[PDB]
Formats: C-alpha cells, structure tokens, sequence
C-alpha cells in the first residue's frame, strides 16, 4: 500500500484472497463439481472463475498467433474493474464474456455479442 | 357380477368381481349391484365398505377419504387410504376412536365399524 | 515427503471411489422404486381425474378455487428440492428454474410467496435473504401422500384466505393470502431427460348416459377439487424423488 | 477493562449496522408455464 | 465379501456378506495356539 | 483391416464392445440380480455369455485332464462363427453348449446332445 | 492378556480398532461430509473424536507451555473410562469436554463447565 496506494493494494489482495480459495476447493471441484459447495463457496467459485478468465488479455505480439490486435488497459482502469469483479458487479456475464479482452467497454461489447447485458 | 377395484393414491389396494357392494354414503347407506346406474358418491367420514362375491367371505375395509364410483362396466372406490380387516387392529381402533380430531376419530370408528364394533 | 503425500491422497481417491460406485447402484435401485411408486400412484389420478371431468360436465363451474381473481397480486411458489446433496445440479436446476418463475411473476405484478420443500432449496434461499412462509423435510426422498395432503391443506387455505385480501391489507380473514398457486418441481421424462419445470395448479383452467350425482354435483365437485389439488401435489412430489435419484 | 470494553460496545458501529452489544434472472415464458386444467366433455360455452 | 463391503441388496448380495463376515471371523486365531489339521478341517467346514 | 482384413476387425471389435459392455453390466448383475436389467441389457448379457463361453476351446494340452482331445479352428471358421454369435444367431441355444468345443460343426454336436 | 490382563488388553483392542476405523473414514468424511456415512459409522466417528480426545492429558512438564498444572490417572481409572468410553457411554458430552484432562472426575467437571452433564 506504500508503493501503489490502498486501493491498488486492496483489489490486488481481494483478487488474490478469492483466487486462493477457489484453488483450496479444486480438490472437492475435481470429483463431485461446484455443486457440493456451500452458497458462499459456489459463488466465489463463479467470481475466482470470471476473474482468472479477466486476467488474461489479447496481447499486442499475440497477433501474430490469433490474428486479433492486443490491447492495453490503463492501471485506473484495471483496478476500477477488478474491484467490481471482487464486489460482484459481473456474475450475471457469461464467462466467455471475460476472455482475451481489454478493458469494461470490452467486456461490455463482448457480453453484448454473446447475449448478455453490462 | 361387478369388476370391484378399491384404490389408493398411493396404490391399488384389491380388485376382482363381486356380487354386492355395500357401503355407507354421505346421503346414506348404499347396495350395488351388477347393473347399478352409473353414480358418484362421496362417503362418509368413517365409511366402511362390505364386499360379496359368490360363495366367499365378505371383505370389510374401513376407508379414509373414500369416493365412489360405479359405471355399468366397472365399480371403483377411490380412497385417499383403506385398511381390510385383517390388517385392522382392534386396540388401535378403540383407543384412536373419539379422540380430540375428528378426522382420526372417523378413521377410527371406521375401523371399528370394519370389525364390527361400531 | 512428495511420495508418501502422493501414496496418501491415492488411498483417499481409491475410498472416495468405492463409496461414489456404492452410492451410483444404490441410486439406480432408488430410481426403480421410485418408478414403481409413480406407476403404482398413477391409476388414482386417471380415475380421479375422469372423476372431476364428469362433475364438471354437471356442475357451475363457479368455485372460488376456480375463477381467475381481479388485480391479482401475491403467488404462491411451491419450490420442491432434495434433502439429501450428492444430487449433481437437480436442486440447483430446480433453483434457476424458480427465480425464472419469480421473474416472470414480477413482471406480472405479483409478489412470490414462497413455499419450500427440501432443505437443500431452504439453504439456497437463506442465503439470498428471501423469507420462506413455511417448510418441509425428511421425505424428499420417499413421499407419501401424507406430507402431500399437508402442502396442499396449507397452500390451498392460503389461496382462498387470499380471496378477501384487499390490496396489502388481509380482508375480512385476517389472513393475507395469494393469488395463485405454483409449483417446481423436476419432471422425470427419461433416464436422462429430468427437466425443472413451473407449473400453476390454481386456480385451474378449463378445457373443452347421465351420471346419477348424489347429493348434489356442487358438494361432489367441492370435495373433489381439494382431493385433486392433493393428488396433483403427491404426484409431482413422486416424479421429484425419482429425478432425484 | 471489561466495563470499559462494555460501555465501548455501547457505541460501536458495526459494519452491517447491526449493534455488537452484548438478481433478477431471466423471465419464464408463460408457454414454458403449464396450466393444470379441468377437462370438460361439452361445447364451449 | 471385499468386493460388496462398501456396502438395499438382493438376498445372494446379503448372504453373501454375512457369509464373508463370518468367514473373516472364522481365520482370526490368538498368538500361540496352533490348530491341529483336523481341527482346522472341522472349522472351516 | 490392413493386416487381417475387414472382416475379421469388424468380429473382434464386435465382440469386443459386447464383452465390454457386460463388463460394464456386471456390477449390477451381481449386486442388484439380473432380473432388475431392462430387456435389451438381459438380451446383450445372454449374448455376451454365450460369446465368452465360447471363446474357450478344448486344448490340444487339455487331453492329458480331459479325454476330450484338442480341435484346431480355422480362422476364417471362426471369423463366421463370431459373426453369427454377435448377430444373435444361436442365442437359443443352452449356455452350456459353448464350453470347451470346437467351431461350428462342434457347436451343432453338442447342442443336438443336450 | 497375559501380562495385563484380559481386560486391559481387550479395552486397548477396542480402541484401537475404533481409531483405525476413523483413520479409514476421514478422507471420506472430509471430502463427502459425515452425513453420508453409516449410522453405525456415525456412531463410531463421534466416539473415536471423543476416545482421540480422551487419549490427550495435561501433563505437569507441559505446565511452562499451557499454564495448566498435570494431572496423573491409576491405571484402573483408565481402563474403566476408555472402556466407557468405547461402549458409547460418554457420547452425549461435547467432544470438548475431553481435550487436555485426567480422570473421570476432571470430564465430569469440564463437561459441568460446558453446561453437559456426565
């Protein structure tokens, strides 16, 4: 927080905390699914699960591979996002809507084109 | 003679040709004979019904939530539930008559009016 | 310490999967007595529905159970779930399937009731925050037509305890009651073919020699419309064990 | 210390405002909804 | 018997486990008490 | 097929998938009873049986245990005989006729025998 | 048995066995819950939670690390409780009541001090 502020610091520990317990549960995800998880661990488990699909992004030298220009997402940007992520702001996209994209109007127009709404 | 078919909700209980079917309707005591008009009767709270075929001894089933039903072809006693008299057993049904409900006191007396009691 | 690690979670894998095979042929006897029992219950409900036809075809259609009501505003949601968990997504399709109800109700003006069955759908909505008129549990797994004549008893005299409901108020009852009745449940149409599925069954709509009725046809149809309602209840509550199991 | 840590918890503003003494899913289409229905073996009225 | 001790069973499936029971118990033997062949003959039979 | 043939692959992969197949079935046969399987799984249990038994043979090595000598089936004899096993053809035949014989013209003798 | 006894040696037996049978059952009770065991393997799991428990004791070198002063048990009072405890005497104490104690006496008084009475 000294470095990159207390907000930096705070969505950066969030996302970390919820990527922590959806890799304790991978041992209970593996046999019987997200089914047999509680309603506070199943819903942690769609946000870990939008939220590593977010932190993948369409690379500028990625172009050469899938043929689709990389992007680039302002620091402000990227908390602002992932903060809503952690809050739960996103759960009703898809998690398609999340992948290989930049920034919100990204993912917005990606949720438009698979059918959902941001 | 008449295709009798007492039947629960949850299963059928017995059915097979008869010669008479006595039984006590809301409006009062009914006889069915093989070519009874077509009727629908509701019985009475503690009903119980008297089967009699050719040469055999007489079935009495005490009914809870019985409906009857006969048709030129077929007879039917629809009950919600019906235990025979063998199965009936006599302490049950004096001690469980006349108690505080009146569903499980009609239930009761009809047990014991399929005895014999009244 | 990697080694013993690995020789240890082999041993837990190795019981988690004899249990699991325990549990799949426990499961597939469990789906062949619940297929008897809806074939068992199913003459009942031919007879008595050919039964409530024939009333019908004599009788005014005119019963308070029967008649859409005016500026409809509260619904009642039967939701019907396990009690048991290691169901893979019944209850959570039973579920989706009850807030697409709820949804469409708000569309509709209606404020959902909420009726539950299973404790696995009363978790659920604990968790969300929704309050649950009243409960039941323990017989998911084998109902009889006990527990279905109670829900149809209650959800029944909340419907008709909703007739002199005025706006918020409870009318001359006391008692706010609904409008409608609804239930979900999970219809088994095939081994693999379990689907959750709304259904309103009130009020009921109508479809399109002589019977001697004694009494009358209007006492007959009075009492068979609540038999009916129960039977309709038991029947969904049997077709919801088996796509349980 | 614990008459203090009492009178302290007097006053103290929880989180959820609860005091520490002491969706919108998708609609249904009506025709996804089946409507149980009483048989009537006559003309419609 | 092994194969069915994870275990709602037909007659042969249960018999068959109280039989594996008892046959676990038959070949238990305290320390320093040998049997005979013919001893051990009449007890497996 | 390029090494032998189409013929013979289809057989033994037929037979193969209805060996697996009662594989599969057989944990329910053996806890739940065979009388609780569907008709098609009784059906495919029959045929698996008979295909099983009659994958043993009386062995050349077999005499010296059981007077009965040794047969030495043709391949393509018993490329045909699986053939009409996994079509069903003998499914009416007792089970017992299938153990220990030879090919067709065996199968015939010991099913006329019982 | 021949040197301590046949009913020493047959209470340490049966704890034993009821120690085992939970070290068999944790996996499964940790991944699929305890709800899905045998009620007879219910059973059992509380009494071995509480037998483990049982088997801990205060000990007077361990006072610098707890603050607790030791206690000593004769060796007939724990064969008597641990055979209690194997016979499902005890089951109704919280396992809690068991943790860091001596004899009888010291479970009867934690157990007083959580309310459940021995």
């Amino acid at each position: 927080p000294a470095i990159v502020g207390d907000e930096h610091y705070r969505v950066a520990q969030e996302v970390i905390r919820i990527l922590q317990r959806y890799k304790d549960l991978q041992d209970i995800i593996a046999i019987l699914g997200i089914d047999e998880l509680s309603e506070e661990d199943k819903q942690l488990v769609n946000r870990a699960r939008r939220i590593e699909r977010f932190l993948s992004q369409n690379m500028m030298a990625a172009e050469q591979f899938t043929g689709q220009p990389g992007s680039t997402v302002p620091l402000k940007e990227t908390i602002e996002a992932f903060d809503k992520l952690t809050k739960g702001e996103f759960d009703h996209l898809p998690e398609q809507a999340f992948f290989l994209i930049g920034g919100l109007d990204d993912l917005a127009k990606k949720a438009e084109s698979l059918g959902a709404k941001l | 003679d008449l295709n009798v078919e007492i039947v629960a909700v949850e299963r059928e209980l017995w059915s097979g040709p008869a010669t008479f079917v006595f039984t006590r309707t809301t409006a009062g005591e009914i006889g069915i004979l093989p070519r009874h008009i077509p009727l629908v009767a509701q019985l009475v709270d503690d009903a119980m019904v008297r089967v009699e075929r050719e040469g055999e001894d007489d079935l009495r089933i005490a009914v809870d939530g019985g409906f009857l039903s006969v048709t030129e072809e077929t007879v039917r006693i629809l009950v919600e539930n019906a235990q025979f008299e063998s199965e009936i057993d006599a302490d049950a049904a004096k001690e469980d008559a006349a108690s505080d409900d009146e569903r499980t006191a009609a239930w009761g007396r009809a047990r014991l009016r399929a005895l014999g009691q009244i | 310490a990697t080694l013993r690690e690995l020789r240890g979670r082999i041993r837990s894998a190795g019981s988690i999967k004899k249990i699991t095979k325990a549990q799949e042929l426990i499961a597939t006897s469990r789906i062949a007595k619940a297929q008897a029992r809806v074939e068992a219950a199913r003459p009942y409900a031919a007879e008595i529905t050919n039964m409530l036809t024939e009333l019908a075809g004599a009788s005014a259609l005119d019963h308070p159970l029967l008649v859409e009501r005016k500026q409809p505003k509260r619904a009642g949601v039967l939701v019907v779930s396990s009690d048991r968990g290691l169901c893979g997504a019944y209850n959570a399709n039973v579920l989706r399937r009850a807030e697409e109800l709820f949804s469409l109700l708000r569309d509709e003006g209606k404020d959902p009731v909420l009726y539950v069955v299973g404790r696995k759908a009363l978790g659920y909505f604990s968790f969300r925050q929704r309050t649950v008129v009243e409960s039941w549990t323990g017989f998911s797994e084998r109902p009889t037509y006990e527990n279905a004549r109670e829900i149809a008893d209650t959800l029944v005299n909340a419907f008709m305890a909703g007739a002199d409901d005025e706006g918020d108020d409870a009318g001359a009852d006391g008692i706010l009651g609904v409008d409608e009745l609804h239930i979900v449940f999970t219809e088994f149409r095939s081994m693999l073919s379990q689907t959750a599925v709304a259904r309103r069954a009130a009020p009921m709509e109508v479809e399109y020699t002589l019977y001697s009725f004694e009494p009358d046809p209007e006492t007959l149809f009075d009492a068979l419309l609540p038999r009916y309602i129960a039977t309709r209840v038991y029947a969904a509550l049997l077709e919801a064990a088996a796509s349980e199991s | 210390l614990v008459s203090v840590i009492n009178e302290f918890k007097k006053g103290f503003q929880a989180s959820d405002g609860s005091s520490v003494v002491v969706e919108n899913a998708e609609a249904l289409d009506p025709e996804d909804l089946e409507k149980e229905s009483v048989k009537v073996r006559k003309p419609a009225p | 018997y092994r194969e069915l001790e994870a275990f709602d069973l037909d007659a042969a499936s249960k018999a068959q486990l109280d039989r594996g029971a008892r046959l676990v118990e038959l070949l238990k033997q305290p320390q320093y008490s040998p049997l005979a062949v013919e001893e051990q003959v009449v007890a497996i039979f």
